[PDB]
């Protein structure tokens, strides 16, 4: 929490952005159109302000550092003009204190790391003073010249598109046109309001968005090669006006490339014991569940309002798994409401509860002719349990009328006991894994969904079609056409 | 079944410290406290301390307060006990009892092991 | 501490009474009284555990009670190998009990 601070604070410098900042509103290939399209951008001829952080300063002295936090109304315009990697990324958050899970993108000289955790800020990002539990990772490349980039954030949905262009002939933002393509479609789901800067003299523009009505000029590939923008005057508004200046089925989807990480709780050696369950969260993967059932080792596979065969074309936004071992015959214990002491001294299941419970035999895994002694469960409390509440304190409990002061003696008695555990027994006393599934979405953008099909695609035969989503009936034939790398389709 | 096996006999000098085991087989090992006690020869009988396999937590009798100490080992089946510092007037012979209750001191010792005998004297 | 009678005696058939006295707070506090039979050599029994409740093993004609501050046990039927002494155990107080000295059993046989 270094004090670098200098107060200097001279706020007025605004130089002219024009005809600057059109981007590619949506992932489609026209040619040669004139297209008009009611959304967010940069007014033409407008002020941007121009923040100079870093200066030498008069003789004898170079020192002033004045970066504050700004406004996010409904977006940003950001350029940067640098002849070397000095700015290097930005952290955005409502109070940016333990409040709202802020976000931090940066990048090295070759890598860039996006995080979404509950940071504590200090004062002028060696930039946070702590992190917790949370939520996103990503790993990719890295992002005279100058490189402009612009924010946009709607519908739990971060935008952010780019574009790199050489000039060297003065630090005024050049007249000329270039579009922007997009780059990066990150799901997050929190809500921003205010941002900051963060660089290892620095000068950036900063403007802000609006609603506006462009019109646009495709050419012959594909490339917005010209704007105008409505309502600034009366000749632009009309130019405005004027706009001028089947046999089978076929279905094609995606490879299957990230595969769900459920080969670590259904495998692996040092589970729990029945009062210090584990909790694994689990997001952002493909699940497939048909290997489970078919396994054929389980000996109990109940469900509760998911139906099995019919959840795999079905997307949550969160799935956690607990496990544990517990003796034979309490298997018929983990259900909704009902005790036997283990459905309500250790662990304790919620009425409207949508999962999924799973139970091995491990006779000839945890045996021991002496006896385990490892495994340890709750007999003693006061106080029934609520869903999911964990207990991991070795409290003494009173069973008397004099306080005993933490001593196990005549009324005071110790609250756990071990499972004694051996090859002689017979079922029902025999250990039994369990591994618990629970299922939850709430006002958040899906990650974990099922894997989807395809089906040899034929062309020469006029048929149905279903391309991600893009439904229809035609026959179908090779092109020539090529569309730029990264657009879909084109209309 | 339900059994304990104590070690053998034991002599010993003054100023010398003895030690003896208490084996069970049968049962499942933790959830029975563990008494002592103490038979002297000719006299009556007296109480001597518990202690529990599962915790470790201890108590004593209130003179023998100083020089006796007593473990248990939950991983071969045993529990020790350690009396230090012998005058020769302490010959006798000493019990280990099992309790009948579950996680509970209750005191009905049974079963009872077979007893050691210790001799001290300044020969 | 506490005490009982130290001699007693017996003829085959017929029932006696063996008793133990107890102590302000030793036996009249709380009721835990037990009752062991020692034979010579061998190691103790359990005669009688809590206030009365017995094993599986030992017959009914063993019994007993807690008249306030002192306690019993009454042989109605005796087979002659029952010759050894006896021991009443009581909770003292603050995770400490204590023995009785014991009493000799004689029969006439
Ligand atoms: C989708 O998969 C096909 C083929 O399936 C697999 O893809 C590999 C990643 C690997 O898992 C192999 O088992 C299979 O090949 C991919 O088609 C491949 O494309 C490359 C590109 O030139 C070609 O050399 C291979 O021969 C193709 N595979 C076959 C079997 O001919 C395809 O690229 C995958 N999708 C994407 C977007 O890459
Ligand atoms: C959990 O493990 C079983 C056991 O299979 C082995 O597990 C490891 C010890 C390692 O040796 C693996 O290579 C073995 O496969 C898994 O069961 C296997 O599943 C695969 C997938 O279909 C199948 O081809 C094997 O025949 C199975 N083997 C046995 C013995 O059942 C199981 O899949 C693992 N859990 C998950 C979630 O995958
Ligand atoms: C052995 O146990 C005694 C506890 O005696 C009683 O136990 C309970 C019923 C409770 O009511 C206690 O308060 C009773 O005293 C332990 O003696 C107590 O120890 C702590 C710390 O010294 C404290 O509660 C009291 O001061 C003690 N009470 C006394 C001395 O009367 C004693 O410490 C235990 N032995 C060991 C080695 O821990
Ligand atoms: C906004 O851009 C215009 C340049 O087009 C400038 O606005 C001037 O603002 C000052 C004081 O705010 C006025 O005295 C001038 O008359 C304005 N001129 C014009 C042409 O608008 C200015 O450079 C930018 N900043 C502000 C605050 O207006
Ligand atoms: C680059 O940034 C990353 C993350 O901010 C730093 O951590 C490295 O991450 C890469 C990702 O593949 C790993 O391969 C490296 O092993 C990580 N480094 C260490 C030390 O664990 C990384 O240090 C930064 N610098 C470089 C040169 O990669
Ligand atoms: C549209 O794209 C086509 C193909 O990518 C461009 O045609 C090529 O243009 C380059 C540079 O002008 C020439 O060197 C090639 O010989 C052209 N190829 C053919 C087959 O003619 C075309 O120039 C692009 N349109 C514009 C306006 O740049």
């Amino acid at each position: 929490c270094v004090n670098l601070t200098t107060r200097t604070q001279l706020p007025p410098a605004y130089t002219n952005s024009f005809t600057r900042g059109v981007y590619y509103p949506d992932k489609v290939f026209r040619s040669s159109v004139l297209h008009s399209t009611q959304d967010l951008f940069l007014p033409f001829f407008s002020n941007v302000t121009w923040f100079h952080a870093i200066h030498v300063s008069g003789t004898n002295g170079t020192k002033r550092f004045d970066n504050p936090v700004l406004p996010f109304n409904d977006g940003v315009y950001f350029a940067s003009t640098e002849k070397s990697n000095i700015i290097r990324g930005w952290i955005f958050g409502t109070t940016l204190d333990s409040k709202t899970q802020s976000l931090l993108i940066v990048n090295n000289a070759t890598n860039v790391v996006i995080k979404v955790c509950e940071f504590q800020f200090c004062n002028d990002p060696r930039v946070y003073s702590s992190a917790n539990n949370c939520t996103f990772e990503y790993v990719s490349q890295p992002f005279k010249n100058l490189r402009e980039f612009v924010f946009k954030n709607i519908d739990g949905y971060f935008k952010i598109y780019s574009k790199h262009t050489p000039i060297n002939l003065v630090r005024d933002l050049p007249q000329g046109f270039s579009a922007l393509e997009p780059l990066v479609d990150l799901p997050i789901g929190i809500n921003i309001t205010r941002f900051q800067t963060l660089l290892a003299a620095a000068a950036y523009y900063v403007g802000y968005l609006q609603p506006r009505t462009f019109l646009l000029k495709y050419n012959e590939n594909g490339t917005i090669t010209d704007a105008v923008d409505c309502a600034l005057d009366p000749l632009s508004e009309t130019k405005c006006t004027l706009k001028s200046f089947p046999t089978e089925s076929i279905v094609r989807f995606p490879n299957i490339t990230n595969l769900c990480p459920f080969g670590e709780v259904f495998n692996a050696t040092r589970f729990a014991s029945v009062y210090a369950w584990n909790r694994k969260r689990i997001s952002n993967c493909v699940a497939d569940y048909s290997v489970l059932y078919n396994s054929a080792s389980f000996s109990t596979f109940k469900c509760y309002g998911v139906s099995p065969t019919k959840l795999n074309d079905l997307c949550f936004t969160n799935v956690y798994a607990d496990s544990f071992v517990i003796r034979g015959d309490e298997v018929r214990q983990i259900a909704p409401g009902q005790t036997g002491k283990i459905a309500d001294y250790n662990y304790k299941l919620p009425d409207d509860f949508t999962g999924c419970v799973i139970a091995w035999n491990s006779n000839n895994l945890d045996s021991k002719v002496g006896g385990n002694y490892n495994y340890l469960y709750r007999l003693f409390r006061k106080s029934n349990l609520k869903p999911f509440e964990r207990d991991i304190s070795t409290e003494i409990y009173q069973a008397g009328s004099t306080p005993c002061n933490g001593v196990e003696g005549f009324n005071c008695y110790f609250p756990l006991q071990s499972y004694g555990f051996q090859p002689t027994n017979g079922v029902g006393y025999q250990p039994y894994r369990v591994v618990v599934l629970s299922f939850e979405l709430l006002h958040a953008p899906a990650t974990v969904c099922g894997p989807k099909k395809s089906t040899n695609l034929v062309k020469n035969k006029c048929v149905n079609f279903n391309f991600n989503g893009l439904t229809g009936t035609g026959v179908l034939t090779e092109s020539n056409k090529k569309f730029l790398p990264f657009q879909q389709f084109g209309r | 079944q339900v059994q304990l096996v104590q070690s053998g006999a034991e002599v010993k000098k003054p100023g010398a410290s003895v030690k003896v085991s208490c084996r069970a087989s049968g049962y499942t090992f933790t959830g029975y406290y563990i008494h002592w006690v103490r038979q002297a020869p000719g006299q009556g009988l007296e109480w001597m301390g518990w202690s529990s396999p599962i915790s470790g937590a201890t108590n004593y009798t209130q003179k023998f307060q100083g020089r006796v100490t007593l473990t248990t080992d939950t991983s071969i089946n045993t529990a020790y006990m350690e009396l230090s510092r012998l005058r020769p007037d302490d010959t006798a012979v000493y019990y280990c009892a099992r309790d009948i209750a579950f996680a509970i001191v209750t005191g009905s010792l049974d079963p009872w092991g077979q007893g050691t005998l210790v001799t001290v004297s300044s020969a | 501490v506490l005490t009982q009678p130290p001699s007693a005696s017996g003829s085959p058939g017929q029932s006696v009474t063996i008793s133990c006295t107890g102590t302000s707070n030793d036996v009249g506090g709380y009721n835990y009284v037990s009752w062991y039979q020692h034979h010579p050599g061998k190691a103790p029994k359990l005669m009688i555990y809590e206030v009365t409740k017995r094993p599986s093993g030992v017959p009914d004609r063993f019994s007993g009670s807690k008249s306030g501050n002192t306690a019993s046990l009454t042989v109605s039927g005796l087979q002659a190998e029952d010759e050894a002494d006896y021991y009443c155990n009581s909770y003292a107080g603050s995770n400490n009990w204590v023995f009785g000295g014991g009493t000799k059993l004689t029969v006439l046989g």
